[PDB]
């Protein structure tokens, strides 16, 4: 039973790239069900993509590393 | 793509060039491929192609495992 619970914590953890794939299957669904274009679309998966490449960038990430260390950074 | 079943019964029947059929299993990447190219179809859920992959390799490791048994008796 420890077995089967670490290997099901391990897989329900996931990892960024399928909380992304996830986050980027019910959007391609939302611009199925309502029936958009063909460059608009590639304009809003172009954006989900720039963002999450760009959401580790953040402040926020490190929000417990001290000052002068922070600073120097910046 | 050897045929090595001519082989076998040309070189005086030895067991160990019956072996290299093995080699054929390596016929599995189109069957992976095909995974891979169904986990990227966003009609179906990623993790119920997770799921039916596990299945597929559930199955043929227990048709592998009695060929295997059943050569081990011979």
């Amino acid at each position: 039973a420890y077995l089967i619970g670490n290997i099901t914590a391990l897989i329900v953890k996931g990892s960024n790239t399928e909380r992304f794939r996830d986050k980027m299957n019910d959007l391609i669904s939302f611009m199925n069900r309502k029936k958009l274009g063909r460059d608009l679309r590639s304009q809003i998966t172009g954006h989900v993509r720039l963002q999450y490449d760009s959401h580790y960038t953040d402040t926020v990430m490190l929000q417990d590393i001290p000052a002068s260390i922070r600073a120097k950074i910046a | 793509c050897f045929p090595w079943d001519l082989i076998y019964k040309a070189s005086g029947k030895h067991e160990l060039v019956r072996y290299l059929l093995w080699i054929r299993l390596f016929r599995v990447r189109k069957v992976v491929e095909f995974f891979q190219r169904l986990e990227k179809d966003t009609r179906i859920n990623y993790l119920f192609t997770r799921i039916l992959k596990l299945l597929f390799v559930e199955v043929y490791c227990t048709h592998t495992a009695a060929c295997i048994f059943y050569y081990l008796a011979t």
